């Protein structure tokens, strides 16, 4: 099967600047009729993919001027002359010259924004959940940028591992920030044998890591 | 152009089968082929197969050939897609997409100009269970929230003060826990001065289990 | 049209009772395809007679090479006379329908 590889996989770009995505095919994708059915699709957040570029360099109807494609052999490139806000999403290259038809793995285009330090909150386990035998501790990172952030849980200064899941929101359409929720899942047994619970947050917007804590009880 | 509308979400046990439809309108059905495409995080976008409505001819990706059947009813402009012997890894969004048939009267250089809205198929051994809603309160800006825990399947909808409170609300995507159940947190940022003035209530709606919970924080 | 199938002979005449065999040659490029045998009814309405793969008086037979096909009417009748053709339907990669030129079958009276 023809394998389609995209580069890069994450593309943050400032509003108004150019952007470029590379696509490489593991072999030639010339069709037996001589045509090269290389295509570029864009999947805006929460929507279906839509066709951008057909046959290597041809712009589909309704697609703005700033999009353009090019390539030769196994190397193809998608260029955006000026990145606009409505251009965020996942970009896929696609080949239709050989069966099976294959897509690239995707390139997420995000807006590069000025750095924003997160606001950190911590929530203790509730009365009502503790009566259910389980204990959940939530650490919230609100409205930060860039996406890369480290959250480490410490129970009585013991660094936890394996007992925490986390989820991040899509980049906000109005301020271009992310939000993250870390969830320390402990048995109520384990919860009631320790006292202090903290999450340490490392991020480019924080000159030094931030810690939010609470003592079980107080 | 035209339109493609697919059938609703589906949840099935491992080893079962699912059949999803795709209704076309706004264009001539027989002028086009109908493809089926899968999207899952472990898999990316992958092509399943294609049917030509007039002849009933089909072509399948060797990966799915043997456990997928694609059918089309030209009289009702509907294409179908039946996946048998479902595995947990078949959990994905399933799209249908048209492709212009090149003829001596018309030449099509592109593939997928119109797509359906997608159909969610979740394959799991878990059983339908409504969520346990718990408050998230701290021990000049305060944060409050709700922990929506141990529910199946997706989705739930969380609203604050019955839709009145939308500013500063963050509902995070659900994460599949080791128990095969989903967990989700929804938070909101309020001024600290309003902690004793206003009432802040979550509205958790879980249709598959017929569950509505109104939880105040 | 790109890589159409050919349908031969352009004019085939047989005596009523005999078998009539056409040759439709299709050199496929990538084998997700189906071949259909058609007869053109009053003022260009097409009737499907048989299809490869998959009335039993109309037989399609694939020959050893990957190109030639035999389309035979068994015991041709007087009203089998008409216009025939073969169409190739490539499903993937890149959907395309390509027809042959029309051929004529004439069925004459037996003495
Ligand atoms: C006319 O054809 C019939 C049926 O033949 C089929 O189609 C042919 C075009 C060819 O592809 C054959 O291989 C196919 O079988 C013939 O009927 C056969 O008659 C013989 C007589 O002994 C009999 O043994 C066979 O069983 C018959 N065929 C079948 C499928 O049962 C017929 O002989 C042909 N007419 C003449 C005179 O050529
Ligand atoms: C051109 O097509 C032939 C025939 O393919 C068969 O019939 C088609 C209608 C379709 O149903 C195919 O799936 C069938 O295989 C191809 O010949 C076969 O090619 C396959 C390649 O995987 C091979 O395994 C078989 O042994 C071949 N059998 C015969 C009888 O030829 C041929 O490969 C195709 N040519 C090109 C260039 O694609
Ligand atoms: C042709 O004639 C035959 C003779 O019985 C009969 O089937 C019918 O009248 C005609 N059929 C077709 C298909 O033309």
């Amino acid at each position: 099967d023809v394998v389609m590889t995209q580069s890069p996989l994450s593309l943050p770009v400032t509003l108004g600047q150019p952007a470029s995505i590379s696509c490489r095919s593991s072999q030639s994708i010339v069709h037996s009729n001589g045509n090269t059915y290389l295509e570029w699709y864009l999947q805006k957040p929460g929507q279906s993919p839509q066709l951008l570029i057909y046959k290597v360099s041809n712009r589909f109807s309704g697609v703005p001027d700033r999009f353009s494609g090019s390539g030769s052999g196994t190397d193809f490139t998608l260029k955006i002359s000026r990145v606009e806000a409505e251009d965020v999403g996942v970009y896929y290259c696609f080949q239709g010259s050989h069966v099976p038809l294959t897509f690239g793995q995707g390139t997420k285009l995000e807006i590069k924004r000025t750095v924003a330090a997160p606001s950190v909150f911590i929530f203790p386990p509730s009365d009502e959940q503790l009566k259910s035998g389980t204990a959940s501790v939530v650490c919230l990172l609100n409205n930060f940028y860039p996406r890369e952030a480290k959250v480490q849980w410490k129970v009585d200064n013991a660094l936890q591992s394996g007992n925490s899941q986390e989820s991040v929101t899509e980049q906000d359409s109005k301020d271009s920030t992310y939000s993250l929720s870390s969830t320390l899942t402990l048995s109520k047994a384990d919860y009631e044998k320790h006292k202090v619970y903290a999450c340490e947050v490392t991020h480019q917007g924080l000159s030094s890591p931030v810690t939010k804590s609470f003592n079980r009880g107080e | 152009q035209g339109q493609l509308v697919q059938s609703g979400a589906e949840v099935k046990k491992p080893g079962a089968s699912v059949k999803v439809s795709c209704k076309a309108s706004g264009y001539t059905f027989t002028d086009y082929e109908m493809h089926w495409v899968r999207q899952a995080p472990i898999h990316g976008l992958e092509w399943i197969g294609v049917i030509e409505s007039e002849t009933g001819g089909t072509a399948y990706n060797q990966k799915f050939k043997g456990r997928v059947t694609i059918t089309a009813d030209k009289s009702t402009s509907t294409a179908y897609m039946e996946l048998s012997s479902l595995r947990s890894e078949d959990t994905a969004v399933y799209y249908c997409a048209r492709e212009g048939i090149t003829t001596v009267a018309t030449t099509y250089y592109w593939y997928f100009d119109v797509w359906g809205q997608g159909t969610t198929v979740t394959v799991s051994s878990a059983s339908t269970k409504g969520p346990s809603v718990f408050p998230l309160a701290p021990c000049s800006t305060a944060a409050l929230g709700c922990l929506v825990k141990d529910y199946f399947p997706e989705p739930v909808t969380v609203s604050w003060n019955s839709g009145a409170l939308t500013s500063g609300v963050h509902t995070f995507p659900a994460v599949l826990q080791s128990s095969g159940l989903y967990s989700l947190s929804s938070v909101v940022t309020v001024p600290s001065s309003s902690l004793g003035t206003k009432t802040y209530t979550c509205n958790v709606d879980h249709k598959p289990s017929n569950t509505k919970v109104d939880k105040r924080v | 049209p790109w890589n159409p199938p050919t349908f031969s002979p352009a004019l085939l005449v047989v005596t009523e009772g005999d078998n009539a065999t056409f040759t439709c040659s299709f050199s496929n490029t990538s084998e997700s395809f189906v071949l259909n045998w058609y007869r053109m009814s009053p003022s260009n309405q097409t009737d499907k007679l048989a299809a490869f793969p998959e009335d039993c008086r109309f037989r399609v037979t694939q020959l050893p090479n990957g190109r030639d096909f035999h389309m035979s009417v068994v015991r041709a009748r007087r009203n089998d006379s008409g216009t025939y053709l073969c169409g190739a339907i490539s499903l993937a990669p890149k959907a395309q329908i390509k027809e042959s030129l029309r051929a004529e079958l004439r069925v004459t009276e037996r003495r």
